[PDB]
């Protein structure tokens, strides 16, 4: 298939009930990698951080791997759509796609 | 058409463009239940917004959505806007474009997110972000002058000559009425009265609004305050206690004039205005001095213009007469400028549109406007 | 009637034949908005011409259409001409022939294009290009002599005998009132006052026109300038700021006499007048010295004639007595020569017709007139 | 041969003539206690001068003795000089003549007072006032050329041919490194970071010295600034707070090239250098372009010479190749000229004696030297 990027694990599609919590995560194998999260093709999730959306970054020393997490709580209709995860490397850029759905 | 919202500290003023008075005036405070409880017969009412909060002020812990022209929490602001559009305006956001007024040299993030929420949260065909000094100039009805913009949040200076702005000449000042309120509460403690609560914080501000007046000369009144008789007045509080204030009330507004009491090296409002004029071109300086306009929440007190007039006349050359115009209802002047600004046909073409936002992105705000 | 317009650096003179004082005098400047303006209610007016520019001078970036007697941009000139015929004059180009005045040894393109714009952009049956030295001679009322022409643009000398011309004998001098203004601004900087703006450039020129006067001797007053009591005067700017000058004001006119201050190899006005006379034959020299005529913008200051008379008498042969005539209002004398020149019936036959331009071309200007 | 002092903005460099590195480098700033102290056991040190001020920077209010090449307070300067002769140089002013470096077309009061303080405040048998452009000319080892002298304080251009000078051709530029720092602080505010204090003013300058660099082309990097990644860097303040900048850092140096951001009509450094050359004779123009010399505090950033080379090559005639020499340690090059100038035998005769000042007076400076 396509060339290998910096995502060891690509984000996975998820389903969430009303008032629930949903977490999406991506692993990067190794300056530390920079991660951007998007709604649609050009909408930045980072500018949307607040009560309903949080970003968490962590590092695992043993495997030289960075864990990036997206935290969604008290999800509402407005958040339904397509989300794109972009992670950059020291010399490369990579892209992945996933969907968030919240009904009722 | 335009819906006009003045986002100033403490009060949220909303209305319709072209109108001479805003439809909705309420505090911009959001109150939450500080104390936990278990009672049967309450809907709990976790979030309180508007004047309702003022009534239920003691239990509720007030939080200001906007600090120093910067919004700490975006969804609180949405509640404020939701409250303004439906509770008193009784109109739909869909019906008209919305005009928002923002202070000079404000951070990039505030304009981009504010437009982003307006395009996404409330669907409007177009929106525009305007600067408060320009709007005040239109309320004034004059094509040239120097504008003193001092709202509850931050004091700004923006000189103008026959239109055609001078960005370098625009200076931002860290002095404000809200700051005076903090100075005032700090000054009360030495006397023997202490207020450390947000709810009672407003009360000293209230005292300042009607019991405070501008001294023609600070040093002379302060000197005669030793033997005060007519300088002291009695104020009534919800607290159940009576407060008598003297030289303390007029020295609070003074800090705008004398930043030293606050603890800042920056010069006072009269010196800063002079500095703004010095920055400007020599040819346009002459009508700048006689065209000075005062606006905002803390410019309400009588005698401000009288003290400014002599101080500006003293520091400035005597070759030209110094006239300062400070008409009543100047508090709502910023809002008024917004309503007049949106009214003209040329302006409507200029509004940032939803189609443009989605196609190009948030970065277009700087590109389209100042 | 006829229309006479003076064009060529700093000012545009517009008027009617039959009048010794023109209807419209304004600077030849075009103002554009240097700073973009973000406001509502302005017509924007992206183009200012004339005295309006003078009022809105600080914001506008002034540009001179004419540099060193040469026009950099042709459409700016068209706006100026349009402005003179339509606004102040209130006349139609169709109604009368139009007279234009031009200095000697000026480049071909200025005569050809200027006629071309008059023939094409402003349709007229005929037009003529006249030279300042010949018109001054007619004003004088003498058919033989040598004319020293120094005014706006470039100083020129053109001797004539009984109507016959001597092209070799004609001398061009790179001195002008405008040049003095540049000298003056340059001299002000050493004293600690700096003007680098076109708008304030005029202000020093204004100073020079009434404050500056001609000393009997440059060296003695400059020497006595060490302790200046009455040599210093206070001038009031539109700004309201105060400027005091001393030996500085009288040394400005001096530069025409002493170009070394300007930084140019070429000799002063008295040496150049002498050089022009030397080129001419000895037989005609005798009435050349007694018939010297001074006219132009920079010849305004009193005592110029007295200094020139003594310097010319000293340097020149003592064979003949030296007489110089310099009457008041010499600044507009060149324009006056034009208005009178158009008045004569004989002159009307002589104008360069539109039909002739189209049939033969721009190159016939030299052919028709010397 | 004696002592050389560089009095540029921000830093005061002092040392001994004939040395390739000065003995004392410290800021010119004087710090005073902003707040009244409430402590017992302090000498209450009212005035702090030098690097001591840098250590105690937060409480102290820093005032610059020199503004735009002009000293606002004369006694502060005396403390600076007293500090330089005794604290680091450890020599007596009486022992050797003192050489001070002054920029061209500097105001008259600065030369007369500077000499007056040196003759009266400190005892010295002789002193001389030198011009930076000529000193750099000797340092470079060339008799003919054009010198671009830009110090931390002020930028000047002075062309020279075989020992002869052209005052008209000498132009003073209002651009300086200190100005860039002010532009920079002004630019930071829109991003959400605000600095209005003198103490933290230096911190942005520190950022500029290593973080800032010069782009081959301003417009292309700014265009790619939208998607910044490598453009933004993190700077550490004394406080521990973190500042991140992007296109903001390289645009600041640009204003030298493009003054329009500052808000001034006058053209940038490449246009001004060109203007100086145009004034000069065509014959001497050919080696002026290839002999351009850059010196001073603000010429430090890499790529300045490369950007200047194409811009000068583009605007200037192609009749001769354009060569620019920009050696390392250019900041201290001006100082070097002062030390070398003192060294020549001819120069010592030229020093203005203490005896001559007392008899003839302060006005002899123009008489005695250029």
């Amino acid at each position: 298939d396509d060339p290998i990027g910096l995502f060891v694990m690509r984000p996975q599609d998820g389903e969430v009930t009303v008032g629930g919590s949903i977490t999406f995560s991506a692993r990067v194998a190794g300056k530390p990698p920079v991660v951007k999260w998007f709604k649609g093709k050009w909408v930045d999730l980072s500018s949307k951080v607040g009560q309903h959306l949080q970003l968490h970054d962590s590092y695992d020393r043993a495997s030289k791997v960075y864990l990036f997490e997206l935290h969604i709580t008290d999800a509402q209709p407005a958040f339904t759509g397509s989300y794109r995860c972009e992670v950059s490397t020291k010399d490369k850029f990579d892209c992945s796609n996933f969907n968030l759905t919240v009904h009722e | 058409a335009a819906l006009v919202i003045d986002n100033g500290s403490g009060m949220c003023k909303a209305g319709f463009a072209g109108d001479d008075a805003p439809r909705a005036v309420f505090p911009s405070i959001v109150g939450r239940p500080r104390h936990q409880g278990v009672m049967v017969g309450m809907g709990q009412k976790d979030s309180y917004v508007g004047d309702e909060a003022q009534s239920k002020r003691g239990i509720l812990t007030l939080k200001y959505p906007i600090e120093h022209g910067i919004v700490t929490n975006w969804d609180d602001m949405e509640k404020i806007w939701h409250h303004t559009f439906y509770n008193e305006l009784r109109v739909a956001p869909e019906e008209h474009p919305v005009l928002l007024t923002e202070a000079p040299l404000n951070p990039k993030a505030n304009r981009e997110k504010m437009t982003q929420i307006m395009f996404e949260t409330f669907n409007t065909p177009a929106m525009y972000v305007a600067i408060q000094a320009v709007l005040s100039l239109y309320a004034s009805g004059r094509t040239t002058g120097i504008v003193m913009d001092s709202g509850d949040g931050v004091t700004h200076t923006v000189p103008i000559y026959e239109g055609y702005a001078l960005p370098h000449a625009i200076l931002r000042l860290d002095l404000a009425g809200r700051d005076l309120t903090d100075y005032l509460m700090k000054i009360l403690t030495e006397r023997g009265y202490s207020f450390t609560t947000t709810a009672e914080r407003e009360i000293v501000r209230d005292i300042k609004e009607k019991l405070c007046y501008v001294a023609l000369d600070f040093e002379q009144e302060m000197a005669t305050a030793a033997s005060s008789s007519s300088l002291e007045k009695s104020y009534e509080l919800p607290d159940g206690q009576v407060i008598t204030i003297g030289n303390e009330r007029f020295r609070c507004p003074e800090a705008l004039f004398q930043p030293s009491f606050l603890g800042m090296e920056s010069c006072g409002i009269h010196e800063t205005t002079f500095n703004s004029i010095m920055k400007c071109d020599v040819d346009i300086r002459k009508d700048l001095y006689a065209n000075t306009v005062l606006s905002g929440g803390t410019t309400m007190y009588p005698g401000i213009a009288d003290r400014m007039q002599k101080e500006i006349t003293a520091l400035a050359p005597s070759t030209m007469k110094i006239k300062i115009i400070a008409p009543p209802e100047r508090k709502y002047s910023v809002w008024i400028g917004g309503s007049i600004l949106a009214s003209l046909s040329t302006f409507q073409q200029m509004w940032i549109s939803k189609q443009e936002y989605d196609e190009s992105g948030p970065s277009i705000v700087h590109r389209k406007c100042f």
